[PDB]
C-alpha cells in the first residue's frame, strides 16, 4: 500500500475528517506509518491534531478489520511513549475498545490490542489498575486458554506474556491480589514454555510478584515455581538468566522457609558460575542474593559453606565491581552476625580478612560500617575460643591495623567509635 | 525469530 508513505499531519487530518469510511482509512494507516517511523515520530502532532477520539472510534468498526488495526497501531505507538502521551491515549477512551477487540477473530488485530493495552498498563500503577478495573484479565487469559501453548503464533504468544507481564509490575501499590490469583496459574504455564523470549517475560513477571513483603512472595512460592526458577538460572540466555536470579534474590529476601525452597530446589549449586559470571550485574545480584541467604539461619548458612560458596565470596570480596565488593561484605557481616563459631572459623580460613581489610580504603562510609561490624563479629569468635591474638597478629600481617587506626580519625562518627573500640579492645 | 523485549516498559512497534 503505497500512497501512504510520509503523508502531512494536516493531510492525515483532512483524510479523518472526511465522512469516507475508506478515505479515512487511508489516512489512519499514513498516520500509522509515521508513528511508526524510526526517528522523532511526531507523536505530540498527531495528538494536538485532536485525532486520538478518531482513532479510538475506529477501534469500534467491526465491519473494516483494516481500520480497527491500523488505528490500533497508531495508538499503541502513541501509548509507547511517554506518560503524557499514553494519558492522552487513556483519555480518548481507548481502554475499553481495546479490550474489546482482544475477541477480535482477526488474529493480528486481537494482538494489536493486546500490545496497546501493555503500553498502557506499563505506564505505572494507576493506568495497570484501571486496565484491570476494565476487565482486561479475563479476556487476555481465555486467549491463552489452550492445551498447548504452542500451537499459538510465535509473536502472539511473546505479546501476551509480555503484557501479562506489565500488568504484574510495579510497586506504589502492587497490583490487586485477586487479579494476581487470576494471572498465576498461566503465568507458571508460561514459564514451563520452550521459546526463550517467553520465558524472560515470564522471569520478569515472577520477579515484579515476588517484589515486595512475604505474602505476596508466599503466593508465587505456593505455585510450585521455585525449581523451575532455579533450572531457568542455568539459562545460558542471559535476558533469561537475569530475571531469573532477580526473582530467587526476592524470594530469599522473605521467610526462611521460603529461602529453604530455593535451597531445596538446587539454588546453590549455580551460585560458582553466578558469582563469577562475566556480566557484572549478574555478579551484583548473585551476590546480593548470597548475602539474604548468609543471612538466614545457622542450617542455611552450613549449606552455602558445604557447596563450596564461602571461597567465592572471598573471591568477589578480594576482585569485582566496587557495587558487587559491597554487597558481598554484607554477605560476609550477614554470615558473621548469625554464624556458629565454627562457621566463623572456617570464613577466616578460607581467608576472608586480607581482602575484607583491603576494603577499608574505600571512601564509602556505609561499606566500612559493614565490614567493621564484621570485624567485631570475627573477634567476638575468637574471643570464644582465646585466639583473639592470632587475629590481631593476622590482621597487621596484611596492613590492617593500619587501615584501622586511620579510620579512628574518620568524619563518620559511627565509623570512628567502632573503630577506636576495636584498637583498644584488641590491640 | 529473535526479538528479546528486555524488561521493556512500552514498545514501539517498528515497520
Amino acid at each position: 500500500n503505497q500512497g501512504t508513505v510520509n503523508w502531512s499531519v494536516e493531510d492525515i487530518v483532512k483524510g479523518i475528517n472526511s465522512n469516507n469510511l475508506e478515505s479515512q482509512l487511508q489516512a489512519t494507516q499514513a498516520a500509522r506509518k509515521l508513528l511508526s517511523r524510526e526517528k522523532q515520530p511526531p507523536i505530540d502532532n498527531i495528538i494536538r491534531a485532536g485525532l486520538i477520539p478518531k482513532f479510538v472510534s475506529f477501534l469500534g468498526k467491526t465491519d473494516c478489520s483494516p481500520i480497527q488495526f491500523e488505528s490500533a497501531w497508531a495508538l499503541t505507538n502513541i501509548a509507547s511513549g511517554t506518560s503524557e502521551q499514553t494519558k492522552a491515549v487513556v483519555d480518548g477512551g481507548a481502554i475499553p475498545a481495546f479490550i474489546s477487540l482482544l475477541a477480535s477473530p482477526h488474529a493480528h488485530i486481537s494482538e494489536q490490542a493486546v500490545w496497546a493495552l501493555g503500553n498502557i498498563a506499563g505506564d505505572g500503577s494507576a493506568f495497570r489498575d484501571l486496565v484491570i478495573k476494565h476487565g482486561a484479565i479475563d479476556p487476555l487469559l481465555a486467549l491463552l486458554a489452550v492445551p498447548d501453548l504452542s500451537t499459538l503464533a510465535c509473536g502472539y504468544l511473546r505479546n501476551l506474556t509480555w503484557t501479562l507481564s506489565n500488568l504484574c509490575r510495579n510497586k506504589n501499590p502492587a497490583p490487586p491480589l485477586d487479579a494476581v490469583e487470576q494471572i498465576l496459574p498461566t503465568l507458571v504455564r508460561l514459564l514451563h514454555h520452550n521459546d526463550p523470549e517467553v520465558l524472560a517475560d515470564s522471569c520478569w513477571a515472577i520477579s515484579y510478584l515476588t517484589d515486595g513483603p512475604n505474602e505476596r512472595i508466599e503466593m508465587v512460592v505456593k505455585k510450585g515455581v521455585v525449581p523451575q526458577l532455579v533450572k531457568l538460572l542455568g539459562a545460558t540466555e542471559l535476558p533469561i538468566v537475569t530475571p531469573a536470579l532477580r526473582a530467587i534474590g526476592n524470594i530469599v529476601t522473605g521467610t526462611d522457609e521460603q529461602t529453604q525452597k530455593v535451597i531445596d530446589a538446587g539454588a546453590l549449586a549455580v551460585f560458582p558460575s553466578l558469582l563469577t559470571n562475566p556480566k557484572t550485574n549478574i555478579q551484583k545480584e548473585a551476590t546480593w542474593t548470597m548475602s539474604n541467604i548468609t543471612a538466614g539461619r545457622q542450617d542455611q548458612i552450613q549449606q552455602v559453606v558445604n557447596h563450596g560458596l564461602v571461597p567465592f565470596l572471598v573471591g568477589v570480596l578480594s576482585k569485582a565491581d566496587f557495587k558487587t565488593q559491597k554487597e558481598a561484605a554484607w554477605a560476609i557481616t550477614n554470615y558473621t552476625s548469625g554464624g556458629t563459631v565454627e562457621q566463623i572459623v572456617y570464613l577466616v580460613h578460607c581467608g576472608i580478612i586480607e581482602p575484607l581489610m583491603n576494603l577499608l580504603s574505600a571512601k564509602d562510609t556505609k561499606i566500612i560500617q559493614v565490614i567493621l561490624d564484621a570485624i567485631s563479629n570475627i573477634f567476638q569468635a575468637a574471643e570464644k575460643l582465646g585466639e583473639t591474638e592470632k587475629l590481631s597478629i593476622m590482621i597487621e600481617e596484611c596492613g590492617g591495623l593500619d587501615k584501622i587506626e586511620a579510620l579512628q580519625r574518620h568524619e563518620n562518627e559511627s565509623v570512628y567509635k567502632a573503630s577506636l573500640n576495636l584498637i583498644e579492645k584488641y590491640f | 525469530e529473535a526479538g528479546m523485549t528486555l524488561g521493556a516498559r512500552k514498545l514501539k512497534k517498528l515497520g
